[PDB]
Parts: C-alpha cells; sequence; structure tokens
C-alpha cells in the first residue's frame, strides 16, 4: 500500500500523460507558426 | 505593503538567532589605546603557527601535477628528439 | 526617524551598504565581490569615454585604436587601464567563485544566488569574447572565426545559424560593426544583473568561514567593512598600475597587433589565459558535435553541485580529505589549462583525456561518495 | 627546430623600472633606419610631427619632410596638383600598393615596423638577434630553396629576409663606429620608440602613482586597525544563568 | 543531503561488527582531532547547517541549557576566528565532553517526517 514516488507520484504522472501530448501537440503548431518564412523549415511546409 | 517570504535573517531587534542570556562583552575605546601593538610576534610566531598547519594540504596536491608534467615535457622532449623518433612513430 | 531612512531613494543606500548586518568573522576572501563592482565601473566608465574615438568599420577598427594611443591626451592610460582590467576582472572573479566552492556557498537556502551567479559567468565570457574582437586583430579574427563556426555542429540548422549569426558568408564588416554595438549593450545587462543578483543576497546575507549561523554576532557595514574594502581597493590599485605603467603587455599576445588577415593564419591560435583551460575540454574530445556538448557541459556542471554534495557539514574547514582533493580539482584546472598552451602533440592528447575526466568525476563520483563517509567516520568516530 | 632559436636576453639601457631612452640612440637610430631599412618596410603610422622635440630639432623636422610631396586638393578646375609636405602629415612608405612590394622582393610581404617590437615575440631581443644571427652557410643537412636565407632564430628556420648589415656602411654625425653590431643595437630603440612614443612619460607617471598608492595603501592599514580596535581587543565572559525560571 | 538515520544504520552496524569497529574506528579516531575544530571549542553537532525545516524542528525542542551553552561555543568560535589565532590549551574540547547532544533530536523528527510522506502516497487495495 505505497506508490513510488519522489515528491512527485506515479498516479499523477499518468493523470497528465494524455494532456501533456496535447500541450506537446500545442507547441508544434505554435513552432510552424513563428517560424515560418525561414527557407530550410519550408522544406516541410 | 504587501507581504512578503520567509527568510533566515532580520535585522536590527529581530536578526533571528536563538534567545541569548548570560554572556557579557567588554570593549575599550580606540582613542585610549594603542594599535600596532604587537605586529611583532604576530608576523613570524603566529604566521609560522598557520603554515605548519595547513601546508601538507596544498603541497602533496601539487607534489603529483608537478612530477607529472615533468615526465611528459621531458618525455615529449625524447619523442621529438633526434634519439626518439623510432618511439615517435610507434606512438604516432 | 532619520532622514537616511525616512527618504524614498536614500533608503535603499542604506539598507545595503550602511546599515546591513555583516557576520563580524568574515576574512579578506569575503572582499572579492566590492572588487569585481569596483571593476565594473572601471570598464563602463573608461569604455564611455573611449567610445568616443572608436569607429566600428572593418575599414577603421584597428586603426582607431592606435589614434587612441598616439593622440588622444591621456589615450593609453585609457587602454591600458581598459585592457589590463578586462584581464584582473577575471582574476577576482575565479577568486570569488572559488570561494564560493570551498566554503560551500552554493548549499541552500543560496542557490538562486548560485545560478544567477553563473548566467553573471556566461555574460562576461561573452562581454570579453566580444569587446576582443573589436580591436580587429589577427587574433581576434580567428578567435571569432573558430567560435562562432562551433554552432555548425547543431544538426539540420547550424549552417543557417552561422550565417544568421556572421551577417553574411564569413567574418567581413557586418560581422565587426555588429559586434561592438553589441559590446556597448551587455555590460549594460550584466549591470541590471548584478542588481539581481544583490537582490538574492539581501535576503539571507553572507555566509562566514565556519559555515555555522552567523545571526549571533553581527556587527554594521559601514566603518567597518567600508574601510577593510578600503585596504583591498588600494591594493588592488597598486598591483595594477604596476601592470598598466611598467609592463603593459605582459598578459596579451603579440599577435594582436596584427591587422586582421583572411588569407594567412596565426602560427598557433590560442585564446587568452582565462578560456585557455576550457579550450582543452573543447579540444580532448575526438569529434566535432561532441566537442560542443562537453565543451559547454563543464560550465552547466556547476549547476548539480547543490545536489551531489551529501554533507551535513557547509565547507571544507573541519574535513580532511574533502579539503584534500580540493587542491587537486584546482590544481588539475590549472593543469588543464597548461596543456591548451601547447600544441597537439604526442603524448599532451593523452593527458588531456584523463585530465578533463578526473576534472568532471569530481562533482559526480568524488564529492558524492568522500562527502559520504565523511558522515560515517564522523559518526562513529565520536560514537 | 621549427620553434625558432630562443634569444637571449641582452643588456638593453631602457629596462628597468626609472630608465628612459637614449635620446642619442633613438637620433642615430633614424639615420640608419632612412638609408638601411627604408627601401623594402614600411613605417605608415608615424606623423612627421612627432620628431620634434624627441630626436630633431623644430627647423630639422620641417625639412626632411619638405623632400616628400603629398596630393593637394584639386585646382580651380579639378585637375589634381601636388604639395610639399608639412608637420602634420605621415611618413610615407616605398610602395604604393601590396602588389608592388610583393614585386620587388620575390613574392613575400615585408611588414609595416610600426608596431614589429609589440607584435614579434622576443621583443627588443628578437629583432636584435635576427640581424645578427645569421650563420655564413646553413647547418649540415640543410639544403636551402632557392632565394631563401637560413637563420636559426626564426621559428621554421627558413626566412626570405637577406643580410642587410655590414660594416661602415653608414656616416654618422657624431664619430660613433658602424659596426653591424652598433647599428643593430639602435635600429631596435628607435623601432621601440615608434611602437612606444609614450615610453618616457609612462614611466615617469608611473613612479608618482607607485609612490602615492603605496603610502595610501600603508596609511589605510593603520586606519583599518584604529577603527577595528574595538572589537579586536572585546572581551567575552559567560556564565550559566540559572534553571529556576 | 545524504539524510541522518541513513547514515545511522551505516554506524550502529560497524560498531557491533567485531572486525568493522577494530579496523575503521581506530582510524576515524584520528579524522576527529586532525580535523581540529576541537581547538576552538566545538562540539561536532553545533557544525551541521540548520536552515532547513527538519534542523529548525530539534533546534526548538533543544532544552534552555545546552541552547544557552551552543550560543556561546559559536560566539567564542566566531570571536576567535577573527584574530587569527586559536584558544588555550587548557580550554579546547576534550575527547569526552564531545558527545551527540543533537543526535536523538533530529532522529525523532526524521521518522516522524518519514512516516508524513509515506502515508501522503498510499495505495489501499
Ligand atoms: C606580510 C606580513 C607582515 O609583514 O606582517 C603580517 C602580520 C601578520 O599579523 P596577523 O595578526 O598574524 O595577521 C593579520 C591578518 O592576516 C590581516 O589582518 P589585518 O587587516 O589587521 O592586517 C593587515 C595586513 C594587510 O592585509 C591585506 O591587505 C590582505 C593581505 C594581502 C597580502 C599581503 C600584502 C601584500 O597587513 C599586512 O599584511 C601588511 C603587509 C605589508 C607590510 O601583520 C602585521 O604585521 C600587520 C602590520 C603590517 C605593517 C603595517 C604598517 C602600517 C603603518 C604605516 C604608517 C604610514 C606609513 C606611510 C606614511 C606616508
Ligand atoms: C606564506 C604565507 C604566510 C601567511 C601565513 O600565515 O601562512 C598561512 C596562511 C593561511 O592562514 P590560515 O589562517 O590557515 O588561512 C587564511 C584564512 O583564509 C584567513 O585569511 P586572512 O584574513 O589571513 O587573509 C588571507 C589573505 C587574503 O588575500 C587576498 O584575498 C588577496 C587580495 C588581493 C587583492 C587584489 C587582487 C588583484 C588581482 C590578483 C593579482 O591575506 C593574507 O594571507 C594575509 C597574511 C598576512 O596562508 C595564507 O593565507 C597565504 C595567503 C597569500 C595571499
Ligand atoms: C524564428 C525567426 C525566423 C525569422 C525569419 O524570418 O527568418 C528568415 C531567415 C531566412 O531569410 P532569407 O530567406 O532572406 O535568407 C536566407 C539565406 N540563405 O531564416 C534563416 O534561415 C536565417 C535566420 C534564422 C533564425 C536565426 C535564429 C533566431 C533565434
Ligand atoms: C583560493 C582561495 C579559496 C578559498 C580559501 C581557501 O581555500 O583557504 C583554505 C586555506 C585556509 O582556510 P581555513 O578556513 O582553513 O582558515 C582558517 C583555519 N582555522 O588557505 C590556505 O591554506 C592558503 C591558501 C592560499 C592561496
Ligand atoms: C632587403 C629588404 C629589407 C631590408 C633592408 C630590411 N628588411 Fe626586414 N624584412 C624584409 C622582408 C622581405 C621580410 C619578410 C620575410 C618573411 O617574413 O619571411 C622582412 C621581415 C622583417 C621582420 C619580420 C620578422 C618576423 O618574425 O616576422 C622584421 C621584424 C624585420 N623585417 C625587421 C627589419 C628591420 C628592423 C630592418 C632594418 C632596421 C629591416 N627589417 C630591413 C626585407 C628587408
Ligand atoms: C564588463 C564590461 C567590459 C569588459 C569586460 C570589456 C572588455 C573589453 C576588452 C577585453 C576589450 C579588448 C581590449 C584589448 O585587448 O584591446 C575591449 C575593447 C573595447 N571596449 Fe570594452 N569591455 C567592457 C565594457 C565596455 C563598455 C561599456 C564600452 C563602451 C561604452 C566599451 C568599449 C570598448 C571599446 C571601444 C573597445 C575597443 C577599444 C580598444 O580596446 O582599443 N567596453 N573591451
Ligand atoms: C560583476 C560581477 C559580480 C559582482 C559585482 C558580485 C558581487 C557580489 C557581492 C557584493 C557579494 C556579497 C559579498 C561577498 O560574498 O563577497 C556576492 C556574493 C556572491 N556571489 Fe557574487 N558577484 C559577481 C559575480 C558572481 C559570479 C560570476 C558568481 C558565480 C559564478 C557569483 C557568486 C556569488 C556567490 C555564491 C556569492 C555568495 C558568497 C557568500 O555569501 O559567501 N558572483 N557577489
Ligand atoms: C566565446 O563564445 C561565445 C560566443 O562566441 C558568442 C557569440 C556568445 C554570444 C554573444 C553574442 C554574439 C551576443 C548574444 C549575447 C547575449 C547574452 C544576448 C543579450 C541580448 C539579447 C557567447 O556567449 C560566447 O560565450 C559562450
Ligand atoms: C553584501 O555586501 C556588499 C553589498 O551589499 C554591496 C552593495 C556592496 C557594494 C557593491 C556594489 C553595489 C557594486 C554595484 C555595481 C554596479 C551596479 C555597477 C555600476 C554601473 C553603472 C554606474 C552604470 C553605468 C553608468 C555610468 C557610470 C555613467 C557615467 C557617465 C559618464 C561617463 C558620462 C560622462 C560625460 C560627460 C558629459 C561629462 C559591497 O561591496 C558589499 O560587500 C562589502
Ligand atoms: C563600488 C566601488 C567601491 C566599492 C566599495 C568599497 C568602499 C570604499 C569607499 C570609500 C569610502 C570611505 C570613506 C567613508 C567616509 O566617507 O567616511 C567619513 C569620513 O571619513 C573620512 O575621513 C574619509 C576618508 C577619505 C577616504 C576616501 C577615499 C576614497 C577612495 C576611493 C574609493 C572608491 C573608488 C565618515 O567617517 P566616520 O568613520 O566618522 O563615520
Ligand atoms: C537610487 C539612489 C539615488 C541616490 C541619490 C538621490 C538622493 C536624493 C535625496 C534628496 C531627495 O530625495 O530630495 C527630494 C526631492 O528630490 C528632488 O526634487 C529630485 C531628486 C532627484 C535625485 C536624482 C539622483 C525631497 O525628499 P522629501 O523631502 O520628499 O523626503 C521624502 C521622505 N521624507
Amino acid at each position: 500500500t505505497g506508490l513510488h514516488f519522489g515528491r512527485l507520484s506515479l498516479r499523477s504522472l499518468t493523470a497528465y500523460a494524455p494532456n501533456l501530448m496535447l500541450w506537446g501537440g500545442a507547441s508544434m503548431l505554435g513552432l510552424f507558426v513563428f517560424t515560418e518564412g525561414w527557407p530550410k523549415f519550408q522544406d516541410t511546409l | 505593503g504587501p507581504p512578503s517570504g520567509k527568510t533566515y535573517m532580520g535585522w536590527w531587534g529581530h536578526m533571528g538567532g536563538p534567545k541569548q542570556k548570560g554572556i557579557t562583552s567588554y570593549a575599550v575605546s580606540p582613542y585610549a589605546q594603542k594599535p600596532l601593538q604587537g605586529i611583532f610576534h604576530n608576523a613570524v610566531f603566529n604566521s609560522f603557527r598557520r603554515f605548519k598547519s595547513q601546508f601538507l594540504y596544498v603541497l602533496i596536491p601539487a607534489g603529483i601535477y608537478w612530477y607529472w608534467w615533468k615526465n611528459g615535457n621531458e618525455y615529449n622532449e625524447f619523442l621529438y628528439s633526434k634519439a626518439g623518433r623510432e618511439e615517435l612513430e610507434r606512438v604516432n | 526617524m532619520a532622514f537616511r531612512k525616512s527618504n524614498v531613494y536614500l533608503s535603499l543606500v542604506n539598507s545595503y551598504i550602511i546599515d546591513s548586518p555583516q557576520p563580524s568573522s568574515i576574512n579578506y576572501w569575503w572582499n572579492m565581490g566590492s572588487l569585481l563592482g569596483l571593476c565594473l565601473v572601471i570598464q563602463i566608465v573608461t569604455g564611455i569615454f573611449m567610445a568616443m574615438h572608436y569607429s566600428s568599420n572593418i575599414e577603421l577598427a584597428f586603426s582607431s585604436v592606435e589614434h587612441i594611443m598616439r593622440d588622444v591626451h591621456n589615450g593609453y592610460i585609457l587602454r591600458y587601464l581598459h585592457a589590463n582590467g578586462a584581464s584582473f576582472f577575471f582574476m577576482v572573479m575565479f577568486m570569488h567563485m572559488a570561494k564560493g566552492l570551498y566554503y560551500g556557498s552554493y548549499r541552500s537556502p543560496r542557490v538562486t544566488l548560485w545560478n544567477v551567479g553563473v548566467i553573471i559567468f556566461i555574460l562576461t565570457i561573452a562581454t570579453a569574447f566580444l569587446g576582443y574582437c573589436c580591436v580587429y586583430g589577427q587574433m581576434s579574427h580567428w578567435g571569432a572565426t573558430v567560435i562562432t563556426n562551433l554552432f555548425s555542429a547543431i544538426p539540420f540548422v547550424g549552417n543557417d545559424i552561422v550565417s544568421w549569426l556572421w551577417g553574411g558568408f564569413s567574418v567581413s564588416n557586418p560581422t565587426i560593426q555588429r559586434f561592438f554595438a553589441l559590446h556597448y549593450l551587455v555590460p549594460f545587462i550584466i549591470a541590471a544583473m548584478v542588481i539581481m543578483h544583490l537582490m538574492a543576497l539581501h535576503i539571507h546575507g553572507s555566509s562566514n568561514p565556519l559555515g555555522i549561523t552567523g545571526n549571533l554576532d553581527r556587527i554594521p557595514m559601514h566603518s567597518y567593512f567600508i574601510f577593510k574594502d578600503l585596504v583591498t581597493v588600494f591594493l588592488f590599485m597598486l598591483i595594477l598600475a604596476l601592470f598598466v605603467f611598467y609592463s603593459p603587455n605582459t598578459l596579451g599576445h603579440p599577435d594582436n597587433y596584427i591587422p586582421g588577415n583572411p588569407l594567412v593564419t596565426p602560427a598557433s591560435i590560442v585564446p587568452e589565459w582565462y578560456l585557455l583551460p576550457f579550450y582543452a575540454i573543447l579540444r580532448s574530445i575526438p569529434d566535432k558535435l561532441l566537442g560542443v556538448i562537453t565543451m559547454f557541459a563543464a560550465i552547466l556542471v556547476l549547476l548539480v553541485l547543490p545536489f551531489t554534495d551529501r554533507s551535513v557539514v557547509r565547507g571544507n574547514t573541519f574535513k580532511v580529505l574533502s579539503k584534500f582533493f580540493f587542491f587537486i580539482f584546482v590544481f588539475n584546472f590549472v593543469l588543464l589549462g597548461q596543456i591548451g598552451a601547447c600544441h597537439v602533440e604526442v603524448p599532451y592528447v593523452l593527458m588531456g583525456q584523463i585530465a578533463t575526466f578526473i576534472y568532471f568525476a569530481y562533482f559526480l563520483i568524488i564529492v558524492p561518495v568522500i562527502s559520504t563517509i565523511e558522515n560515517v567516520l564522523f559518526y562513529i568516530g565520536r560514537v | 627546430a621549427e620553434h625558432g632559436l630562443h634569444a637571449p636576453a641582452y643588456a638593453w639601457s631602457h629596462n628597468g623600472p626609472f630608465e628612459t631612452f637614449d635620446h642619442a640612440s633613438i637620433r642615430r637610430g633614424y639615420q640608419v633606419y632612412r638609408e638601411v631599412c627604408a627601401a623594402c618596410h614600411s613605417l605608415d603610422r608615424v606623423a612627421w610631427r612627432t620628431l620634434v622635440g624627441v630626436s630633431h630639432t623644430n627647423e630639422e623636422v620641417r625639412n626632411m619632410a619638405e623632400e616628400f610631396e603629398y596630393d593637394d586638393e584639386p585646382d580651380e578646375q579639378g585637375n589634381p596638383k601636388k604639395r610639399p609636405g608639412k608637420l602634420s602629415d605621415y611618413i610615407p612608405g616605398p610602395y604604393p600598393n601590396e602588389q608592388a612590394a610583393r614585386a620587388a622582393n620575390q613574392g613575400a610581404l615585408p611588414p609595416d615596423l610600426s608596431l614589429i617590437v609589440k607584435a614579434r615575440h622576443g621583443g627588443c631581443d628578437y629583432i636584435f638577434s635576427l640581424l645578427t644571427g645569421y650563420p655564413d652557410e646553413p647547418p649540415a643537412g640543410v639544403a636551402l630553396p632557392p632565394g631563401s636565407n637560413y637563420n636559426p632564430y626564426f621559428p621554421g628556420g627558413s626566412i626570405a629576409m637577406a643580410r642587410v648589415l655590414f660594416d661602415d656602411m653608414v656616416e654618422y654625425e657624431d664619430g660613433t663606429p658602424a659596426t653591424t653590431s652598433q647599428m643593430a643595437k639602435d635600429v631596435t630603440t628607435f623601432l621601440n620608440w615608434c611602437a612606444e612614443p609614450e615610453h618616457d612619460e609612462r614611466k615617469r607617471l608611473g613612479l608618482k602613482t607607485v609612490i602615492i598608492l603605496s603610502s595610501l595603501y600603508l596609511l589605510s592599514i593603520w586606519v583599518k586597525k584604529f577603527k577595528w580596535a574595538g572589537i579586536k581587543t572585546r572581551k567575552f565572559v559567560f556564565n550559566p544563568p540559572k534553571p529556576r525560571k | 543531503p545524504q539524510s541522518f538515520t541513513s547514515i545511522a544504520r551505516i554506524g550502529d552496524y560497524i560498531l557491533k561488527s567485531p572486525v568493522l569497529s577494530k579496523l575503521c574506528v581506530p582510524v576515524a579516531n584520528q579524522f576527529i582531532n586532525l580535523a581540529g575544530y576541537k581547538k576552538l571549542g566545538l562540539k561536532f553537532d553545533d557544525l551541521i547547517a540548520e536552515e532547513n525545516p527538519i534542523m529548525q524542528t530539534a533546534l526548538r525542542r533543544l532544552p534552555e541549557d545546552e541552547s544557552y551553552a551552543r550560543a556561546y561555543r559559536i560566539i567564542r568560535a566566531h570571536q576567535t576566528e577573527l584574530t587569527h589565532h586559536l584558544l588555550p590549551r587548557n580550554e579546547w574540547i576534550k575527547a569526552q565532553e564531545d558527545v551527540p547532544y543533537l543526535l536523538p533530536y533530529i532522529l525523532e523528527a526524521e521518522a516522524a517526517a518519514k512516516e508524513k510522506d509515506e502515508l501522503d502516497n498510499i495505495e489501499v487495495s
């Protein structure tokens, strides 16, 4: 009856994981917006 | 004003140390005493005391890296010498 | 109340340099901070008066420093006091960065004061490096090429950043003219980081060499540490006066007096004596990408040091072996800057790998394990 | 062999914290520059006025700068015309463009010596030992490329600068013997002046600054101890309070 | 940062083992006097940093007498240190006066704070 912890719980890391991927996806969308006009990044744009 | 955080120092009046009691202090005005009173017997006997304590903490740590650099410098001098090119080609 | 405490502007001066409570037993190693504040003013003041005679064009950059040295009234005093004060700035800063590591100043609750110092440490390296290319000497052109072409190791992005930083295809007029305008800006950022540096120093105060609480015996800053700081100010301005009037070109390199040439390289591209050791860490790794990661980590390894130290005592004063390996690390760095002065030849390459390994292992293996037995020798030796 | 032979320390008269230049040697060194090393080397950073009151008198310098010619502002219809030099102008080099220097000297670029003393490691000792350090033949084992002379002090050994210093190639205005060792001691003195024309004033302002600062530094120790005298001899006693409270 | 209970379970085992308590304890006792804090009048537990909530809790439970004396040894060491000298030989700390007076308070405070963090993460079946 004890969960692995370091002041951060294992249960609380799996609860935030779906949102962490969504925040990661929201960050890539912000990268293409702010790094448009870069000719090298236009290879996949 | 806005509230502030919690620190480990106060100011004159609430410095934040433990309560003290039973400790007394004496002092004398510097207009009434002679400075430079013991500069000799401190430049000779006191300095020698401190040196004899903390000098093997600095010498042996400096005694290892001096022989390590010298046996590399006098080895690099032979490897690039006319008598030490044959050892140079086996390490080059 | 008194006017020095009631006024809005004079109350900030009162609580920082006049009524500030200091530990009563800090030795001369704690005078180093005020010497860096003195040297920051020297660089700026001797720089504003010398910026009135300098042209940042690639055509006039070198020629204008000679005009400062030959035509400006007391123009040689300006440039020797500014070129030697840059070298004296780093020697006091290393003795400030080393006193902190010896007495365990990085430990909590002063970790932010420790991290702001590392930010200050980097910005000063850039500021000195940027002002070094302003002279446009033969050593500064090739010191600019090597350092700036270092970011070509970041994959898929490096070639554009390097071309963006140079302002073109190499080091030419667009490079120097923007290096000078940056060199005038960064000292105003350091001056702003020092203000944030003294703000984190004021919440908890200075430490003492005993490594114990200092709230039991305090004395005011004025008339005690104002006049004790005056002792080292006059000694700092005396040794600086010897290097400025009696031997001005001892610390520098004679190749910087040649105009920069893009066709012919010097016999040996070497950095200044304060960046010399990290040059050996870069050159120890037999790869290009891995060199940058290893070179920059040596600055960033200082950041984990509040976590690796597992001791319940601050400092090295009451520890025989933790005080013992410190001086090897001190000397290993002193040895580390020695190979960088020598060419890349047998057997300096082999020395270059073992020495930089022991450099990194002090933070990551020795400081954590010796600090561990030391807790045990302390425990059974008393029990 | 490739670092170049280390040159020893000689007995220069201006070394030491109180010595000035021998201004008689600056006057003589300027004479052997104009007739020996004026042909292939430049001095572009020396104005004419700096020679007044140091090596020559004012009427002497206003005539030396008039033997040359400078380009003047155009005439009434824009045609170019020349003017004689004045005291505000600089010493003209021997070659107009960098290409014409390399043509006369087999492709080698002869440097500008207005900063040579502070730009070659070896200070004053390296210029002196350069022009007198030429052996009559290269050491056994080495065959030099054509057109290049051997000199051990030069890093790498082989150099493109020949021998220019012989005996009695110049006559002095004060009867000094013109030996190869004598002139080489003089040009290095004149060239050190060119690189450091602030030499004498710097060393006498330093004596003023050191004496002022060294007694300020000592006076501060007395004042520090006078003001710290009440804390240095402060004495504490401890008497344990009763546990009744 | 290596706690204190962690390095004490190391201690009581070495003390009880006859081979270990004969090999290293005779080497540990020279490490204490070579450290040389005894000569300025300092008991060991006065050397530990106190700027964390664990030590601040134990410093409050400390009795008045041991807190008043603790105040004097720190003041004496601060005063003696600024003079670049040492205490007279007849006032140094001996071997027997250096006792663990701050040990039990540190230990009773970590086991009550270990319990708190092991109860904040209970996964009930
Ligand atoms: C005959 C032409 C000539 C004369 C006369 C001459 N030099 Fe040179 N000097 C050269 C050339 C050519 C070079 C370039 C050689 C090279 O660097 O290999 C050179 C190079 C030098 C250098 C550079 C050495 C270095 O290590 O890079 C110095 C210093 C120098 N000369 C000093 C002098 C001095 C001092 C004099 C007389 C006072 C003098 N020269 C007279 C032709 C001359
Ligand atoms: C911490 C602050 C500063 C540092 C460390 C610094 C450092 C340097 C260094 C090392 C050089 C090259 C010196 C040489 O070898 O000749 C230099 C040159 C120069 N600096 Fe600074 N500098 C600082 C601030 C300033 C400021 C604020 C200005 C102007 C307002 C300034 C103006 C110059 C100029 C004009 C040069 C070229 C002139 C010359 O050195 O000949 N500097 N600086
Ligand atoms: C211009 C640059 C700097 C100035 C003016 C400056 C100034 C100061 C001052 C006045 C203090 C308090 C007095 C003292 O402890 O001696 C201090 C403390 C400190 N500084 Fe700096 N500092 C500078 C740069 C740095 C750097 C580069 C670092 C670290 C890399 C650093 C780390 C520290 C630390 C750890 C302390 C606390 C020392 C202690 O309390 O014992 N500082 N600084
Ligand atoms: C913890 O204990 C402390 C402590 O708290 C403090 C504060 C200090 C003191 C240290 C400092 C406060 C250092 C502060 C340093 C700076 C902020 C740098 C200062 C920077 C500037 C002044 C900015 C630049 C601006 C100028 C100087 C402009 C000058 C104007 C010129 C040249 C124009 C002249 C032209 C004409 C027309 C005459 C200590 O020394 C100390 O330990 C003893
Ligand atoms: C940031 C750059 C400096 C770092 C801080 C170091 C502190 C040194 C500042 C000097 C002030 C000392 C005098 C205090 C005072 O007013 O005392 C006054 C009067 O004292 C005097 O007699 C003044 C002596 C004159 C010496 C000043 C020389 C200055 C040297 C230049 C230093 C900075 C470039 C108060 O005296 P009191 O002790 O009775 O209160």
